[PDB]
């Protein structure tokens, strides 16, 4: 019972039937009930940037989101998040993270079509991974605030990259807009995500502000929650401004699920590989082939194998994931079993590993690992 | 161009050398892929057979 969310947008109607198309006095109308603990602080998502330099000075989705943020019914886990989030957007390991996920701030028919299938059928892969990693934070033990409106990010950024692709591939080949707006609106709609804070960013270069709704920056911030402490940076002999951002990125590495000694470097290069300190530890590599393995073969194994793997029975997956089907075959039908053919040398690697961290989960749905 | 010998004589026999191999190679088409479908639902159990049920 981590969160929960609603998307009936006549409730709180007062705020959003007028025009009030202006972040000028838009504090001002929010009030408007017996909100005094609680009016200030949903305005606190679009006070640092909402203004100061504002394109249009709202939106349609800039406001509703500020809205459905209901936080009548307890406001400390939205409180810890504000907390959290902002007093973590101070050092360069965090300004790193948001430059290599940011810019600066004939027979070639058959090249280009297969360019852009391999873009629909790559990123159409990766919306179902996502879309069997919100229900394994369903199941009891995990999170609900933290996980659910990350990972419902990267499956709507990765549909939409999935119809670029298709739209291109059949733009090319019928010759050789309209349509990719017809798939945005269209997964608008649905469910509703939960808020997270905004992460305003203030250097030497600019005051800058990212979305969180956006993949790029939550793509960017798993990044930056990977690796495991080191000597410095924790301990209380060099206590200059650690204990409020290293503090901050632990409660968050450990919300998602992730023990303070895990390391998780992203693998994705053209470069040579993780050298030795970057490396797994030759138990984890076994176990992520496994889970390798449970994603290539079928689309319901991951959700089962973890549920069975947090109840410590992890040398019983292959015969709990067995399930029976038919073969028409030339001697009537025969109900063969499908089932997970894992070896034994992975089957003990996924009991040195007690719970998947969902961090490490996250890095296998998006192609890290 | 002769009487006996006309120009189409080759016409037949060209059409005789073509129909001996279809019409074989039709039946013997029908022979095995109507047995092999047979050994191949006879032979899943029991696969002691596979050579001498060819």
């Amino acid at each position: 019972a981590s969160v929960s969310e609603g998307v009936l947008r006549k409730k709180y109607t007062k705020f959003f039937q007028e025009n009030i198309k202006t972040h000028l006095d838009l504090k001002q109308a929010l009030l408007k009930e017996e909100k005094p603990e609680t009016a200030l602080l949903a305005y606190s998502l679009v006070s640092p940037s909402g203004y100061r330099g504002e394109p249009l000075t709202e939106r349609k989705i800039l406001e509703v989101v500020s809205l459905l943020d209901e936080v009548k019914v307890d406001g400390d886990t939205y409180q810890q998040l504000k907390n959290t989030f902002d007093s973590i957007s101070k050092d360069p390991r965090m300004q790193v993270s948001l430059e290599n996920q940011y810019p600066g701030k004939g027979v070639g028919l058959l090249v280009a079509t297969g360019r852009e299938l391999h873009k629909a059928s790559v990123n159409g892969d990766a919306e179902a991974y996502h879309h069997q990693l919100e229900q394994i934070s369903q199941l009891p033990g995990r999170d609900q605030r933290l996980s659910m409106p990350m990972q419902q990010t990267l499956a709507i950024g990765h549909a939409m990259l999935s119809a670029e692709g298709a739209v291109g591939a059949t733009l090319g080949m019928a010759t050789g807009y309209g349509l990719n707006n017809e798939v945005q609106d269209q997964l608008k709609q649905g469910p509703m995500s939960g808020v997270l804070p905004r992460l305003e960013i203030s250097n030497v270069k600019g005051d800058f502000t990212f979305s969180m709704q956006e993949p790029a920056a939550v793509r960017a911030l798993m990044a930056y929650l990977g690796p495991k402490e080191d000597t410095s940076m924790s301990s209380p002999q060099a206590p200059k401004e650690a204990q409020e951002m290293e503090a901050a990125r632990l409660t968050l590495k450990q919300m998602l699920g992730s023990s303070p000694n895990e390391h998780l470097v992203p693998d994705v290069d053209s470069l040579l590989k993780l050298s030795d300190e970057d490396m797994p530890s030759q138990t984890e590599s076994t176990a992520n082939g496994a889970f390798k393995k449970l994603l290539s073969e079928d689309w319901d194994w991951l959700m089962p194998a973890v549920r069975a793997m947090d109840k410590g029975e992890a040398g019983k997956i292959n015969e709990k994931l067995t399930y029976k089907l038919p073969l028409d075959a030339a001697n009537g039908r025969v109900y063969l079993d499908k089932s997970p053919n894992l070896s034994d040398a992975q089957l003990d690697a996924l009991d040195k590993l007690g719970s998947p961290s969902q961090l490490r989960l996250m890095y296998l749905a998006e192609g890290w690992i | 161009m002769t009487e006996l010998c006309p120009v189409y004589a080759p016409f037949f026999g060209a059409i005789g050398c073509a129909s001996a191999i279809i019409f074989t190679s039709l039946g013997a088409a029908y022979g095995t892929a109507k047995s092999g479908v047979g050994i191949c639902a006879t032979c899943v159990l029991r696969p002691d057979l596979l050579f001498k049920n060819i």
